[PDB]
């Protein structure tokens, strides 16, 4: 029928118009790949007579690029450190924020590796808090199609030497996922709202 | 001008602090390896 | 479809040779043509009897050859589906027509036309107003098929006799009169259409200029041998002539649509005796004082103000209207036929302002050599 | 290695190319290649020039693509008139009458290939009122 | 559809050009190309031009060829380099229009639904006029009128591009069409305006003349509609110069 | 019959050009922007003071829709990038973004 | 190697549409077309064929192309409702193919033509001295029902192909169903 057409006007189309989605992408990618401007969005959502940004440069200026003309503010929210044109002064890409100097690694472990069999002892209590927490991470599809939310804060008290940080390492490192360490006892710095 | 660097993706990009306070990401001169640079050095930006 | 040939080559003399040619023409796969043949068998000189017969047959040559030229098939059908007379079951072979035409084409559109003049042949409330305002908001994106525009022309034209439009039926029957130009029907079925656009000229309101029929030479030669008068008072309202006998003669030589609308054929041409004045004199005489207006339009003193009143409305005159002296000032932003016989007038008037602009040149370029020399 | 007093007929069309393409990248220092012939030695003419977009590598021999440069010459042949390369030109809003580094490359690169390819610095921005 | 078009001194002089360079073998008289540009607030705007050779018979003037291959690949690399230029419409010199333009315009408003035509007078500088703009409007000739084609004129008026007083300062240097010299240059300015509206009057003088000896189809239609009242309009009353007896004198006065 | 599946690739086609569209929409624009300033005086109905947020105020012109009702002293403005002239107005906030 | 440029003329007649041949004739043609286009290609894939149409309108949307798919779609729904304009498509044609090609590419103009024509016999004779005089090189196939090979289309080919020319043939197809291959057999090597 007008298959045999429409395929053939189809095909050549995706194919060409992706090519050109490669070309755009290319031009403005080696612009992404020379981002320069840090990303202070004072979001204004302008409407067109749909939105817009704020930038503010590293070198001290304002560039209004129009209806953010690249990427989308639902992945875009005001903020910082996302890509911006350093020639067509243009929010370019998204990339990583900066995690608060103390906090960029405080005392991140990428990966414990003690074993649970190392420590016990309290193996009840070790075991109820495995099913709390490390269940909730391998098997929390289990627990979303059984509908119940798992908790999440557990609370460890007991005196000192219990095992309290061995387990809590352990159980990260079962759970196979990341691991943050906060440093309580130092959290209370005189600076305003450093904590 | 040399600035530091701050780190990267999980290879060909470099998401930097430069020293002109700028969020500078270059493709990493052809001339040096991913490998030999690492986050917080001090490497010179060629300004072209 | 033999057996249907071998029973149709009957039913008529000269038929026979068509039929073959209809044969030779499935046989060999041709639609267009057999389109063309079935057009010269319905318009050959008979009246189609059979209407029914060749319904069955038409229907049945069209359903297993299913290729047929679909706007022309439907313009010849519609003969037989106007011919077989019974509105009920009229309204169903319109939908049948176009459920087996159903394209965008000038099928659907003219079926819509034969619903609305079903509509008016009988039952003139159902769906009359909402066909015919649907022909025209149907016609995008078609500026010339003109086919379908005459058609709709037509049937507006006759729904003139219908309380939604007079003045735009007039305008459609100008659209059609110049759609098709030729004749091609009587001269005196061209002079009674004539005839009805000048009464509905005469009794709309709306209709100060009405341009393309107070003049136009394919309106009033088919009237030409026949109630001239009516001629005349055209050509009155043209000009702002008043001729007040013949114009009254007008109203009362053709009592039906006229008796009764004769009081507003007095207030439009005394509104219009007055643009003669208007586009000769261009502010020549701008002081329209009473006595010149009872000149021009032969009326009283109190209805003067009527009159000014409903010129400013239409937009006739725009100028101040005094009292104490009856002056009108003279601004007119509604022109209208000009009696192109006497285009010397306005020549004239241009070419004194040629001369005048050209003059004052020279004499300032006189006054200006020891600067430009 | 013989180069006189030599001048450029330069056309009024390639100059309103030339205001356009700066117009409208202005800070991309947007590049081209100026349309000209040697019908002698020191006689350029130059009656066409063409804007191309500059690629996102900047001032590169490869940002001006050699298959679109191609097929835009064969379409200047079949409508238009066909016209040889022996120039280029660029807005240059960073600084005056010189070139640098990488256009001096490039240049470079453009005389290996033609017999001088002039190098033109144009400047957009510094063109406001009276000078071009 | 479009309300007006402005023509850019940016484009008339590129298509002359493009006729003087492709005449050199094509002595049909017959320049057929594409206007391309941007239409934006019912004003379009023509920013670059392109020509095509092309060869015209007088046999129902439907004898002709094109390179719509590289005609496209040109308006493609021309939107890659400025994506907001757009094909306005289609130019043809020769300003004794011919029969093929339905069928030109009919085969390029694939690319301009609003297809517009231009013709460029490379060779005439009549008055002043470069160039003229056409509208393709076949929707009934008039409410009481037979069929036609009626390619209108939309109304053109010369733009003002930017960035480009600079080089046309240069390239004339010479004389200087500013208003320097204020008295001399105003006086030429009446000098010339006086010319232009004496020609053109006496061109619709001769209008009415030719029209009265009905040796051409009259289209009185819009002729008495647009012209009646500008004749009837009232600038002869001299009785409100006696109501501002001081219009200026005044000020002429004190100027003294 | 291949004619059936015209609904699949239909669909397919709905869906990229939506990402063409999209395409076509980033690549038009390929815009610079305009720099944010404030009205740091109105000067007069022609010439306008606008200081750019970091340093130099210059004497421009104004968008030719927008008027001096629409632009106001003291509010906020875009500035052409190379031109240097106002092309739009653009309302401004302020957040104390703490214990909110 | 001698390369071909051809340049194929087709009849968008209001009644290609008709099913004489099994799709339509307006298919049938499509596809001597596209037959033709293969033959062209295996030659030589960058032997370039391409379309002239004279349904009152003249198509070079799909030039002297190499690729057949466009000549596929843009005459597949060409909508064959319009009239026979003979003079004005051949001529068009023979403009199309002048345009920028290599002399070593032989220059042929093609016409396939299904449908009864009427036109003027001296108009068509002029044009056949005109192409005379012109040394034009066009060889026509007809398919389905016409009078075909009639007067005109004879004195037309007798005149383009005599006065020792290339020979082209053309052919008296029986109406309605026809053979493609015994109808370009002859040109397709000789002629
Ligand atoms: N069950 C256990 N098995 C092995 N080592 C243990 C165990 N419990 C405590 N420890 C030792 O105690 C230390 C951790 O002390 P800490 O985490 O401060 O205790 P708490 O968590 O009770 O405050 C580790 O170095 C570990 O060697």
């Amino acid at each position: 029928k007008i298959m045999k057409s429409e395929v053939l006007r189809v095909t050549h189309e995706l194919q060409a118009m992706k090519d050109k989605i490669k070309e755009n992408s290319e031009k403005i990618k080696v612009n992404k790949t020379l981002p320069y401007l840090v990303s202070n969005v004072i979001e204004l959502l302008d409407v067109d007579p749909g939105k817009c940004a704020v930038i503010k440069t590293s070198t001290r200026q304002t560039y209004f690029l129009p209806v953010i003309g690249l990427v989308d503010a639902e992945k875009l929210k005001p903020g910082d450190l996302v890509g911006v044109n350093k020639d067509s002064y243009l929010i370019l890409e998204t990339l990583p924020t900066e995690y608060d100097s103390r906090v960029k690694a405080m005392e991140v472990d990428e990966r414990p590796t003690e074993q649970y069999s190392d420590i016990g002892g309290l193996d009840k209590q070790i075991q109820e808090l495995v099913e709390a927490i490390v269940l909730p991470m391998n098997h929390k599809e289990k627990f979303e199609n059984l509908g119940i939310q798992p908790p999440k804060g557990v609370l460890m008290y007991g005196p000192p030497g219990t095992g309290k940080t061995l387990l809590a390492r352990a159980c990260a490192a079962q759970t196979k996922a990341t691991f943050l360490k906060l440093a309580g006892p130092q959290l209370v710095q005189m600076f305003i709202g450093d904590g | 001008c040399t600035k530091i660097i701050n780190a990267d993706s999980e290879d060909p990009k470099y998401i930097i602090n430069v020293k002109q306070f700028a969020k500078f990401v270059v493709d990493l001169s052809d001339q040096v390896a991913p490998t030999d640079i690492e986050e917080g050095m001090r490497v010179g930006v060629d300004r072209n | 479809v033999p057996g249907f040939l071998q029973q149709s080559q009957n039913s008529g003399p000269g038929q026979p040779a068509v039929w073959h040619r209809l044969e030779e023409l499935y046989t060999k796969k041709l639609w267009h043509q057999l389109t063309l043949q079935v057009l010269d068998f319905v318009q050959d000189p008979c009246f189609a009897q059979g209407d029914g017969l060749i319904k069955l047959y038409e229907n049945f040559i069209s359903e297993f050859e299913h290729r047929v030229n679909p706007l022309s098939l439907v313009e010849i059908i519609l003969h037989v589906v106007r011919q077989m007379t019974d509105p009920n079951v009229a309204l169903t072979f319109l939908e049948k027509t176009r459920e087996k035409v159903k394209s965008s084409d000038e099928a659907v559109i003219l079926c819509k036309t034969a619903i609305g003049a079903l509509k008016l042949n009988i039952g003139d409330l159902q769906v009359t107003k909402e066909t015919i305002e649907d022909v025209e908001e149907m016609l995008n994106n078609l500026p010339g098929v003109t086919s379908v525009h005459s058609r709709f022309y037509d049937l507006s034209s006759k729904y003139y006799q219908t309380i939604g439009n007079h003045a735009s039926y007039y305008k459609d029957a100008l659209r059609f009169l110049g759609c098709v130009d030729i004749k091609d029907l009587p001269v005196s079925e061209q002079q009674e259409r004539a005839f009805t656009l000048g009464l509905a000229g005469l009794l709309g309101e709306g209709v100060f200029n009405f341009g393309e029929l107070l003049m136009h030479p394919v309106l009033e030669s088919l009237r030409n041998t026949d109630r001239q008068w009516l001629i005349d008072t055209l050509y009155a309202f043209n000009s702002g002539n008043v001729e007040r006998f013949q114009t009254l003669k007008t109203a009362w030589g053709q009592q039906p649509d006229l008796a009764a609308n004769e009081a507003q054929l007095l207030r439009k041409i005394q509104l219009l005796c007055l643009m003669e004045m208007t586009f000769t004199r261009p502010a020549n005489h701008r002081q329209l004082t009473f006595e010149e207006i009872a000149k021009s339009a032969k009326i009283t003193v109190n209805e003067v103000e009527l009159l000014v009143m409903k010129a400013l409305s239409v937009g006739l005159v725009k100028g101040s209207i005094d009292e104490v002296d009856k002056r009108v000032h003279m601004t007119w932003v509604q022109p209208r036929v000009l009696d192109l016989q006497q285009i010397k007038g306005m020549k004239d008037r241009l070419e004194f302002w040629c001369t005048d602009v050209k003059s004052m040149e020279m004499l300032v370029e006189h006054q200006a050599h020891d600067i430009l020399t | 290695a013989v180069d006189t007093a030599e001048q450029v007929y330069i056309s009024s069309l390639a100059l309103l190319k030339m205001l356009k393409h700066g117009r409208a990248g202005v800070p991309m220092e947007v590049m081209g290649l100026m349309l000209g012939e040697f019908v002698d030695d020191y006689t350029v003419r130059v009656i066409d020039v063409f804007a191309m977009p500059q690629s996102g590598t900047g001032v590169s021999v490869e940002a001006v693509d050699p298959v679109f440069q191609a097929k835009m010459l064969d379409m200047l042949k079949q409508t238009g008139r066909p016209e040889m390369v022996v120039g280029w030109y660029h807005s240059h809003p960073g600084f005056g009458c010189w070139l640098s580094g990488v256009d001096i490359n490039t240049q470079q690169s453009f005389e290996a290939l033609s017999e001088r390819a002039v190098a033109v610095v144009v400047d957009p921005i510094q063109s406001v009122k009276g000078k071009v | 559809a479009v309300q007006k078009v402005v023509v850019h001194p940016l484009v008339l002089l590129s298509v002359v050009d493009h006729f003087n360079r492709i005449g050199k073998v094509g002595n049909q008289k017959r320049v057929v190309g594409v206007l391309l540009g941007s239409w934006q607030k019912k004003v379009l705007d023509v920013s670059n031009s392109f020509a095509v050779p092309f060869d015209e018979d007088d046999k129902d003037d439907s004898v002709w060829f094109l390179d719509h291959d590289y005609l496209e690949n040109m308006y493609g690399m021309f939107k890659k380099v400025n994506a907001r230029e757009r094909i306005v419409g289609w130019y043809h010199t020769g300003p004794k229009l011919h029969k093929n333009d339905i069928a030109i315009n009919e085969l390029m408003k694939r690319y301009c639904p609003n297809s517009v035509l231009v013709i460029i007078d490379v060779k005439p500088k009549d008055l002043g006029l470069p160039t003229e703009a056409y509208i393709s409007v076949e929707e009934v000739h008039d409410d009481g009128t037979p069929t036609s084609k009626t390619f209108e004129h939309v109304t053109s008026e010369i733009g003002a591009e930017e960035a480009e007083e600079v080089g046309v300062e240069h390239l004339l240097r010479d004389i200087k069409d500013t208003t320097v010299g204020t008295l001399s240059q105003r006086i030429t300015n009446q000098v010339h305006g006086l010319k232009g509206l004496n020609s053109k009057l006496l061109d619709i003088r001769s209008y009415l003349e030719k029209v009265a000896t009905g040796k051409l189809p009259i289209n009185h239609q819009i002729i008495y509609q647009l012209q009646d009242v500008f004749n009837l309009l009232p600038d002869v009353s001299l009785q409100e110069f006696v109501k501002a007896f001081y219009l200026k004198t005044n000020d002429q006065m004190v100027v003294v | 019959i291949d004619g059936r599946l015209k609904e699949l690739r239909e669909q397919l086609k709905e869906l990229t050009k939506q990402y063409e569209k999209s395409e076509n929409d980033l690549k038009a624009l390929q815009s610079v922007g305009q720099i944010v300033g404030e009205v740091l005086k109105q000067l007069t109905e022609e010439k306008f003071i606008v200081k750019a947020t970091n340093g130099p105020r210059y004497v421009v012109g104004c968008r030719r829709q927008l008027d001096k009702s629409k632009l106001k002293p003291g509010t906020r403005v875009a500035l052409d990038m190379t031109t240097l002239t106002i092309m739009r107005y653009l309302p401004r906030e302020v957040d104390p973004l703490v214990y909110n | 190697m001698v390369l071909e440029s051809t340049m194929v003329c087709v009849d968008n007649s209001e009644y290609m549409r008709n099913g004489d041949f099994l799709p339509t004739r307006l298919q049938a043609q499509q596809d001597a077309v596209n037959i033709v286009c293969h033959s062209k290609t295996r030659s030589n894939p960058e032997n370039n064929v391409g379309l002239i149409t004279l349904a009152n309108d003249c198509e070079v949307l799909t030039t002297l192309t190499p690729d057949t798919g466009r000549i596929l779609s843009k005459l597949h729904t060409v909508q064959p409702k319009g009239k026979i304009t003979f003079c004005t498509g051949i001529r068009v044609a023979h403009l199309a193919l002048k345009h920028r090609q290599g002399k070593n590419h032989k220059m042929r103009i093609i016409a396939f033509v299904g449908s009864p024509v009427e036109d003027n016999e001296k108009d068509l004779v002029k044009l056949a001295k005109r192409l005379k005089k012109e040394k034009v090189n066009v060889d026509i196939i007809n398919f389905g029902e016409e009078e075909v090979n009639t007067e005109k289309l004879t004195a037309f080919v007798n005149t383009l192909n005599g006065k020792d020319g290339t020979g082209s043939h053309l052919v008296t197809v029986p109406p309605g169903p026809s053979l493609a291959d015994a109808l370009i057999s002859s040109p397709i090597l000789a002629g």
